[PDB]
């Protein structure tokens, strides 16, 4: 019932803050809270695969679509639960900072759009019948 | 060049001089020596592993497991704590 | 910072666990931190092929009983790289037990724990059963002695 | 290929070890050279049947997977006793008690 396009801006907005980089059915302030607070908690726990994902992405402007649509569909193939959601958000950082590392800043855009779009139609089925985000905050905080 | 081991009811066991060195104790003994508090069924066990060690040790061949008896475990383990072996 | 670790090297490196024992192998991986880590069992006599990478630790010990076991006639296994499309052979072989510590596995498995007392045996010989074969001992001495080297 | 004996004649028991290419009269020989006894004077026996000086160890059925180590083969030892010989006889080893009830499961 909330707007996954304000969550995937807010949130793709701060992991570029981190890096210093700035950026350009309601929403409650305490769902993006704790969303920041698990990708943070997620990427210390695996700092190993942080790393990882960040070498061995090599992004240009045609990958970009190759490498998302690929690493998105096995990361849920086993299943959708709310930790691989975060690595899902986690891996959209991931690829927003190193586009523009490499000076591909546009590419942003791209990235926010299809995560944005693959909430919609393949994951929002599934928030749906777990409780929505209110349900994902309760089992964080 | 053998030695003599007896068991406690009188058995003679002859084994290699080199095999019986196995057990340090058995060394410091040296000929012939003679347990008291060994039987026979249990010293025979350990003149068997004394052909397997030198047979084995230092070997690539394919090391089998050395079989070892439930009603013979307890006494076999004496022995051998007592042998350093 | 540990001793004995693996190095994240990330060179892939083909090897073969060709278990040579009659006891359930259980590798071992120590990790780039020095924690060993469980693998799929391999049943006596089977061998399979293993993905794993160059200058990593591995060990070998009895599924059931953590009892030591020899791979390519030693305690640690570090995986080479590979040449001419060959894996490397992880050859895993039962080395040869002292015949106390071999009486002491057959009586490990048919007494229980609870029951190592009530064994006319010697006092010294109950503290032996209860202390098990146990890996994070054995990295403890595998260390000190790559410390006197 | 190698074979593990268990030389035995009343309460005695030699540990030793041959080729199955090896004869009996070499057999015998080794015994000559820790029991001080000649060849002649012996009758060496597998399980009840005796053996001949002519054939070699693998022809009387002493094979590498039946004379292990671990578990070696048992030959029968019979010495000549004024003008005839000996009738075999091999003094078995002790008997281990009950399996205790802290072992049964």
């Amino acid at each position: 019932v909330y707007d996954n396009r304000e969550i995937v801006m807010k949130y793709i907005h701060y992991k570029l803050s981190q890096r210093g980089y700035e950026w350009d059915g309601p929403v409650p302030p305490v769902v993006h809270l704790t969303l920041r607070q698990a990708g943070d908690d997620f990427s210390r726990r695996y700092r190993r695969d942080f790393a990882e994902m960040s070498s061995q992405l090599h992004l240009t402007p045609f990958t970009a679509r190759g490498r998302f649509a690929t690493v998105v569909e096995e990361l849920f193939r086993d299943g959708v639960n709310w930790g691989r959601i975060v690595a899902f958000f986690e891996f959209g950082g991931v690829m927003c900072v190193e586009s523009v590392n490499r000076e591909m800043s546009p590419l942003v855009d791209n990235i926010a759009l299809w995560m944005t779009e693959y909430l919609n139609r393949h994951l929002h089925t599934w928030i749906q019948d777990n409780g929505g985000w209110d349900a994902f905050v309760e089992l964080y905080g | 060049m053998y030695v003599k081991l007896i068991s406690s009811d009188g058995h003679e066991f002859i084994v290699k001089r080199e095999h019986a060195l196995t057990s340090g104790t058995i060394k410091a003994m040296l000929n012939e020596v003679n347990f008291r508090e060994i039987p026979s069924h249990v010293l025979s066990k350990v003149c068997m592993y004394f052909t397997y060690k030198v047979r084995y040790t230092n070997s690539s061949t394919e090391i089998p497991e050395f079989p070892i008896a439930p009603e013979i475990a307890l006494e076999l383990l004496m022995a051998a704590n007592f042998l350093d072996c | 910072r540990p001793v004995l670790r693996s190095v994240n090297s990330r060179e892939p490196s083909q090897v073969i666990f060709c278990n040579r024992s009659p006891r359930v192998v259980l590798p071992v991986w120590l990790n780039f931190d020095g924690e060993p880590q469980p693998y799929p069992t391999l049943p006596p006599g089977t061998g399979r092929r293993i993905h794993s990478y160059r200058g990593h630790l591995w060990l070998f010990r009895d599924a059931g009983t953590h009892d030591g076991l020899l791979v390519n006639q030693t305690e640690l296994f570090v995986p080479s790289l590979n040449v001419d499309g060959q894996p490397i052979f992880a050859n895993i072989t039962l080395p040869v037990y002292t015949l106390k510590e071999r009486c002491l596995q057959v009586v490990r498995s048919l007494v229980k724990p609870e029951n190592y007392r009530r064994l006319d045996i010697v006092r010294s010989l109950y503290e032996d059963l209860e202390d098990h074969p146990n890996v994070q001992k054995d990295l403890e001495r595998l260390t000190q002695e790559r410390i006197a080297h | 290929m190698d074979v593990f004996l268990m030389i035995r004649r009343h309460k005695t028991t030699i540990f030793t070890d041959a080729k199955e290419s090896s004869t009996v009269f070499e057999l015998k020989r080794i015994v000559e050279g820790i029991l001080k006894r000649p060849p002649d004077e012996q009758r060496l026996y597998k399980d009840d049947q005796l053996l001949d000086d002519g054939k070699t160890l693998g022809e009387c059925g002493f094979t590498s997977q039946t004379a292990r180590p671990q578990a070696p083969a048992t030959v029968g030892l019979a010495f000549r006793a004024d003008d005839t010989f000996e009738a075999l006889c091999i003094e078995p080893f002790s008997s281990p008690p009950e399996l205790p009830d802290v072992m049964k499961p």
